[PDB]
């Protein structure tokens, strides 16, 4: 009969969105003076 | 909704309830509103064993 | 449209603030607690967990109160001292906010929660409840 | 997860003339069910020589 | 309009006996005595 | 391997046998009750269903208690003589069997259960909890 | 991690059986004499 | 080893003033 | 860590009664 019979009978359509809602910063990286080391002390 | 198809279940559970009920009626159905079954009409010659 | 979800995830009481009630978890195969506060707490509140066995005389009444052991989970550290399960409602948990924990390994057929000693003062403001998941009759 | 027809139920029977009592009858249940599976997980160990 | 739905938590067993007919007696033997 | 079924179907106490409680059902979209008796009843007990509204003083506290109207589907023939929804635990419900049910249409933000008059001394032997479903926010 | 994260990330294998266990009775409607009829009160 | 995961039930509003640069004023 | 290994010396003689159905007697 009407919906007084369990909640495993109605399968909910799973849609394919995904809210993220988080937030990063910008980056000051490219401005800084890039350099590359190979040991652990210079 | 309700993946389990309910209508076909009721159409199935009505012919079934009918089938056994007609079988039950023609045996012991009592006169009014049910066919007079041969078990209750009791005009079959009846034999009874001895103790 | 709301579904009659009492069947297929029923819920029962386990601590109404004054008494524990064993809840039968045999007929189902998954269960969990949903804590809830009724007024601001005073300090951290700690609860013990217990599991029961079918009684020796009657097979549909709970037996004594045995305390369920606790298992690590591949990254544990705290490792409660006497290898026995316990849950600690943290202080500064407001009302209108619920918390939900669950013991991993099930054992016995009745489970129960009781306020650990030294914490039954402000434990009258909590109300634990259980909800099972999926009949296996 | 499987399904279990608990029972079927009756459907109002054999009225010769309208008295209007058994209209809808009563239907049955479908009783969704579940069930998990278990596992053994044992071990053993010999050293190297009492085995060699 | 609430329509309830109830199950029992522990079903009970159900025993029964298995009476079977008794060995023959017969309704009067011919050679006999009063 | 049982899951933390608490979140994703939490549950709260709605009638502990001595006093009622309003439970918030805004954050969720579907809900239902799970009645359960603790001792044998003496006669059919009836509970009334109430819905609250956000109080004007503070929208996080329930206002006064209004009574939810009654909705018939097609099969309804009783109609409870009042147009005000109500549950009724029938006699002969042994205290190891639960009963589930819910209203077909929510309204407001809260929901509550209380014993109707006449059956106020048997309701001290029953327990009513509410479990919701998926959270909208 | 697992076993403490909702009960909805795990989808059970819906197997395809449906236990019935409900005996009808036994049919007794082919012995009787059959006669198709018309408008009632023959 | 039980781990809890709490979450609030009712949110709260978020009001904040929008003060803007003031009336230009000479430093003399 | 001592691994105790234990066997019995004398096995006690056994004797089991080979009971069989009694003769048919009616219930009545």
């Amino acid at each position: 009969e009407a919906s007084t019979i369990g909640p495993a009978f109605f399968t909910p359509q799973v849609l394919a969105l995904e809210v993220d809602c988080n937030i990063e910063c910008a980056s000051l990286l490219d401005l800084y003076g890039q350099i590359e080391v190979s040991r652990s002390t210079f | 909704e309700a993946n389990y198809d309910f209508l076909s279940f009721m159409i199935g559970a009505a012919q079934r309830s009918h089938r056994i009920n007609r079988n039950q009626a023609l045996m012991i159905g009592k006169g009014v509103n049910e066919p007079k079954g041969w078990l209750t009409e009791n005009c079959f010659p009846v034999f009874q064993t001895l103790p | 449209m709301n579904f009659n979800v009492g069947v297929d995830f029923p819920s029962f009481i386990a601590w109404d603030g004054e008494e524990s009630f064993p809840v039968k978890v045999d007929g189902f195969n998954q269960f969990g607690f949903t804590f809830k506060t009724i007024a601001a707490l005073t300090a951290a509140t700690t609860f013990n967990i217990f599991y029961h066995e079918p009684s020796d005389a009657d097979p549909c009444v709970p037996g004594p109160a045995i305390r369920v052991p606790e298992v690590p989970f591949c990254d544990t550290v705290l490792l409660s001292e006497d290898g026995l399960a316990a849950v600690t409602l943290p202080e500064t948990v407001t009302p209108d906010s619920f918390c939900a924990g669950t013991v991993p390994c099930m054992n016995g057929q009745w489970i129960s929660i009781a306020p650990a000693t030294g914490s039954e003062t402000n434990a009258a403001n909590v109300q634990i409840t259980v909800t099972m998941k999926g009949a296996t009759r | 997860t499987y399904m279990k027809i608990a029972d079927y139920g009756q459907l109002g029977e054999y009225t010769c003339d309208a008295k209007c009592d058994a209209e809808f009858g009563e239907p049955g249940n479908i009783r969704h069910l579940e069930g998990k599976t278990y596992d053994y997980r044992g071990v053993f160990c010999f050293n190297r020589k009492n085995l060699q | 309009m609430v329509k309830l739905n109830c199950r029992p938590l522990c079903q009970a067993p159900t025993a029964s006996r298995l009476v079977s007919p008794p060995c023959f007696i017969c309704r009067g033997v011919a050679p006999s005595a009063p």
